[PDB]
RNA sequence: CCGAUAACGAACGAGACUCUGGCAUGCUAACUAGUUACGCGACCCCCGAGCGGUCGGCGUCCCCCAACUUCUUAGAGGGACAAGUGGCGUUCAGCCACCCGAGAUUGAGCAAUAACAGGUCUGUGAUGCCCUUAGAUGUCCGGGGCUGCACGCGCGCUACACUGACUGGCUCAGCGUGUGCCUACCCUACGCCGGCAGGCGCGGGUAACCCGUUGAACCCCAUUCGUGAUGGGGAUCGGGGAUUGCAAUUAUUCCCCAUGAACGAGGAAUUCCCAGUAAGUGCGGGUCAUAAGCUUGCGUUGAUUAAGUCCCUGCCCUUUGUACACACCGCC
């Protein structure tokens, strides 16, 4: 919203960055993007939000 | 109000002039506080005033009360030397006296082999107290 | 650091300027006498009653402690 | 405007002066070189506790109905540094406190009381707070 | 026949029982009206009540408050609540209620506890501490 | 005086909180103006209620700090009650504006927290509830007449009544708006 | 640059961050504009209803 | 706890309970409380006001065949129960704010399973075994030591001063405690004497009666002092005098004198805790012939600040990894 006053145009969209992220195991679990699960859970492969 | 005095010198000891009178007396061995006021309660010297003030009547109206006590109403509480031993004189000592003195009955006790001379001589406490964690210089 | 020895009695001079100078503050004490000028302070103490001779000072309320003591009372 | 009427600090002042001004009561001699209690440090500045104490005495037995020399040494406490250890309570001397209600006995403000301690006398009731309304009636302030 | 209601307001163990009684009504705490006492930097602390009220408000209202228990400073909550609490119940009882509700908001608009008695009281000691909570330091090595 | 609650002597009329933010936090007077300094209290028990406490009375509690004076009200309420009649006296008006106005310029505008960073402390920013601000600047104005008295035989109610004055002006010449300038600065230096 | 003084209390308390438990964030109106909304991490006790003030109106102070 | 729920309904711990601590002009009462205020009948001195009527007030003259429980006491009671309202909340379990009011928490004791070479044989006439057993490690007398001192650490107190130091004064308790006790022994009121320690006189006390309106310190109020290691501080010694004890040498304890130290806020660290809380402050109790710088209680004066987080330390569950199961102070 500071953007879009300074804005010369009108409306507009505003792009977006499209970075294909892509982590090795150990990041993946030392920076909390998947956790670690119960035998159970480990096969439950949903991705859920 | 008279800066004259500039400081007093009595009984062969320095003395301070500013200070008041009650507390001039203080300094010389032999005196303390409690004795320094019954001295010029007797004498009759204004207890309100400076030792760096008075007349040289005063300072020695202090001396032959205070050096002869007992003779000026002055009872046996402010004598510091009660019962010398050495004869049965009991008046109060000051000055270098009392060191003397001081030092006359550390030499009696260790001359007579007597434990409290000892510890003096060995530099301890004399007075039992326990020296596990405390007299240490 | 902090050393402040003042002789116990004011100097002609200087008594002068307290008979002088002390009319020229506001909020004395035996503090405020024994700072700006070099006065002990039993004597300032002193002095301070010795100038209420015909009250050169004013005293707004002595508290037990301490005396609390204004200007002349000018305007 | 008895005693409690009568702020009761300036009291003893006025009190201390009556005796002062009669010039009778029997001062004496253990006096000058008078500790006042073991309790204390130094010898009193004032040279005249007892004129105003006797005061605080006197009007002390107004207020209480009997007491004792013991209740006297009692009450003029304080605390004693015993130095390096702690402050305790320690009485006041008897003498005092008795010299001081014999000698208010001498004027005859006082009597001793029936059951044991003294209490003060008509007449003395009187010497006492007579002045109370001349500490009241000396001015509002 | 005129008023005889006793009130009294508590602080820690200084139990100070008031009484008003009908007359020119001038109050006092024992036996010394509220201009003594002296904690006196307190003082107006104990007269608020009649600051609050009025002067006209103990007019006809000769209060005697005692004392006893507690301390020095206690002791002035204690006769303050209860000169406060007993004339709240001196104009509710026999006089009216519309001045008993003018008084008990002029009050409770500021309390400091004026009719509401203070809940608190000590802790105990427990053991391994000097005080209730804090406690005697730990060695460690 | 049943007209209106005065103080010992003096008007609680007439005095305004001069920075809103602080306004509902400096009990000045609801319609509270207490006469005394001396208070039941019950003002720590919850949380909020600590503001409704009257900032005179408040600052005598702030005061009777330091270990040999723990819980002497009695003494410290005559320094507040005995500083004031000294303020009257140089600046005139209400002291009890010399007190408020200190107090919201005796203390600042926001402050650095410590966050714990990893390991190097960098400070952060933040702006505060009128409490850091009220307090720091409460004992720092006491801590300050409390150090200034020490070895100069000046009144604590002197002694105060400068910071108090010193303060509600920003007369940059006290402790409280001497160290109002660094946690400021400090911060400043953070970001 | 810019250099003003603005006083804004958050509408709502949000959450009680930093690292000891200090900063309590806050969600702050501009109050010199209504419109401005902020996000700061506030030191002193606070709550809905009290005005906060912030030396610089733009750090936006973020997830510390 | 509810709920999701291969579980359903139960048991110990928590909770409930007990003691305690606070609202109860609501009740039952109380000369071993208080009393209260009377009625005030007085003494009563001008104690004080007031010409005098009259009044303010301590004390008493009480007693009582006043009257009563206003505070005191201790019995029965009640209450307080997230009880109402407004938020928030899966709109459940609850949480938050506000009303009336003690707002749901005043503080302990009690405290499971299961542990631990924790400690205790020197609390036990509880004691296994072992030693030792007359010259006795059986029991003691006298003395001595347990106290000793170049150093090291541990809990305390007092200071560093003037928001304070010593000099007048005013004046507010609580929990206790007390004799006359299992073998010889107190609590103490009031007289003189002495400065004081104290001494010497005499009085009440199975105590809510006597100590004892427990008459305190801080505190509070009245003067000194002037920021001087000074009047703070107050050690170490000189000398007297009391007291306990048959006896204090190995200063017993106390007093009276006399000397008169380091410390001007503490280097590396680290415990304590949120409301009547920390701190100061005496005071009881315990310890006691003598006696406490010890603790445990008690008020009293009474703050600042957190009201949250797991950042350090350490605890709970869950999932997980684990070559550890003398459990990481491990295994290798």
């Amino acid at each position: 919203r500071d953007i879009s006053e300074a804005s010369v145009f009108d409306a507009y969209v505003l792009p977006k960055l499209y970075v294909k992220l892509h982590y090795c195991v150990s990041c993946a679990i030392h920076s909390k993007v998947v956790r670690n699960r119960s035998r159970e859970a480990r096969k439950d492969r949903t991705p859920p939000p | 109000p008279e800066k004259f005095q500039h400081i007093l010198r009595v009984l062969n000891t320095n003395i301070d002039g500013r200070r008041k009178i009650a507390f001039a007396i203080t300094a010389i061995k032999g005196v303390g506080r409690r004795y320094a006021h019954v001295v010029l309660r007797k004498a009759d010297i204004d207890l309100t005033k400076r030792a760096g003030e008075l007349t040289e009547d005063e300072v020695e109206r202090v001396i032959t009360i205070m050096q002869n006590p007992r003779q000026y109403k002055i009872p046996d509480w402010f004598l510091n030397r009660q019962k010398d031993v050495k004869d049965g004189k009991y008046s109060q000592v000051l000055a270098n006296g009392l060191d003397n003195k001081l030092r006359e009955d550390l030499e009696r006790l260790k001359k007579i082999r007597a434990h409290r001379g000892l510890r003096h001589f060995w530099g301890l406490r004399v007075r039992g107290q326990h020296t596990k964690t405390t007299g240490r210089r | 650091r902090d050393k402040l020895n003042n002789l116990v009695l004011f100097d002609k001079a200087t008594y002068d300027k307290l008979c002088k100078e002390v009319p020229n503050y506001k909020l004395i004490t035996p503090a405020v006498v024994s700072e700006r000028l070099k006065i002990r302070g039993s004597l300032a103490r002193a002095a301070l009653q010795e100038l209420l001779s015909k009250g050169l000072i004013k005293l707004v309320s002595k508290h037990r402690a301490q005396v609390i003591y204004t200007r002349n009372t000018k305007g | 405007v008895t005693v409690k009427d009568v702020n009761q600090q300036e009291f003893v002042r006025a009190l201390a002066a009556f005796l002062k001004k009669s010039g009778k009561l029997k001062v004496p001699e253990w006096v000058d070189t008078v500790k006042l209690a073991k309790h204390k440090e130094l010898a009193p500045y004032d040279e005249n506790w007892f004129y105003t104490r006797a005061a605080s005495t006197a009007r002390h037995l107004y207020l209480r109905g009997g007491a004792g020399v013991g209740s006297m040494t009692k009450i003029y406490g304080g605390r004693q540094r015993n130095g390096v250890m702690p402050s305790h309570f320690s009485r006041g001397s008897k003498s005092v406190a008795r010299r001081v209600l014999q000698a208010l006995e001498g004027l005859k403000m006082v009597e001793k009381d029936q059951d044991g301690g003294r209490k003060l006398t008509p007449q003395g009731q009187r010497d006492l707070d007579r002045i109370a309304g001349q500490v009241a009636a000396a001015n509002k302030k | 026949p005129l008023q005889s209601v006793q009130v009294f307001g508590r602080k820690k163990t200084a139990t100070a029982v008031a009484h008003c009684k009908r007359g020119n009504g001038l109050i006092k705490v024992n036996g010394r009206p509220l201009e003594m006492i002296e904690p006196r930097t307190l003082q107006y602390k104990l007269l608020e009540p009649v600051l609050l009220l009025g002067k006209e408000r103990f007019a006809g209202v000769d209060i005697r408050v005692r004392v006893k228990g507690g301390g020095h400073v206690a002791q002035i909550y204690a006769i303050r609540q209860s000169i406060s609490k007993a004339l709240v119940a001196y104009y509710q009882k026999y006089v009216d209620e519309a001045s008993k509700k003018e008084i008990k908001d002029i009050l409770i608009q500021y309390d400091r506890t004026l009719l509401v008695a203070d809940p608190r009281r000590c802790e105990s000691k427990k053991f391994g501490g000097p005080g209730a909570r804090a406690r005697y330091q730990k060695s460690y090595r | 005086t049943p007209d209106i609650k005065l103080f010992g002597k003096w008007s609680t009329d007439d005095v305004q909180i001069n920075d809103i933010s602080l306004q509902d936090y400096i009990a000045v007077k609801e319609k509270y103006a207490k006469y005394l300094p001396h208070s039941a209290g019950r003002y720590a028990a919850k949380r909020f209620r600590k503001a409704q406490c009257p900032i005179v009375e408040r600052l005598t509690n702030s005061m009777m700090m330091h270990g040999r004076n723990n819980g002497k009200k009695l003494m410290t309420v005559r320094i507040v009650k005995h500083a004031f009649e000294i303020i009257h006296l140089l600046t005139g008006e209400n002291p009890l504006q010399v007190l408020v106005n200190a107090i919201i310029n005796s203390g600042p505008r926001e402050d650095s927290t410590r966050i714990g960073r990893a390991g190097t402390v960098r400070r952060q920013a933040v702006d505060v509830s009128p409490l850091r601000r009220v307090n720091q600047a409460i004992w720092l104005l006491c801590t300050g007449a409390r150090e200034a008295a020490f070895r100069n035989i000046k009144t604590i109610a002197e002694c105060l009544a400068d910071e108090l004055i010193n303060a509600a002006k920003g007369s940059s010449n006290s402790y409280a708006i001497k160290k109002k300038d660094e946690l400021e600065r400090v911060a400043k230096s953070n970001r | 640059r810019v250099q003003p003084i603005k006083l804004a209390r958050v509408t709502k308390v949000l959450g009680r961050t930093g690292s000891q438990g200090q900063c309590t964030q806050v969600r702050v109106e501009f109050m010199d504009d209504t419109s401005r909304s902020i996000i700061r991490n506030v030191k002193g006790p606070v709550r809905e209803g009290d005005v906060l003030t912030l030396l610089e109106s733009e750090r936006e102070a973020r997830r510390l």
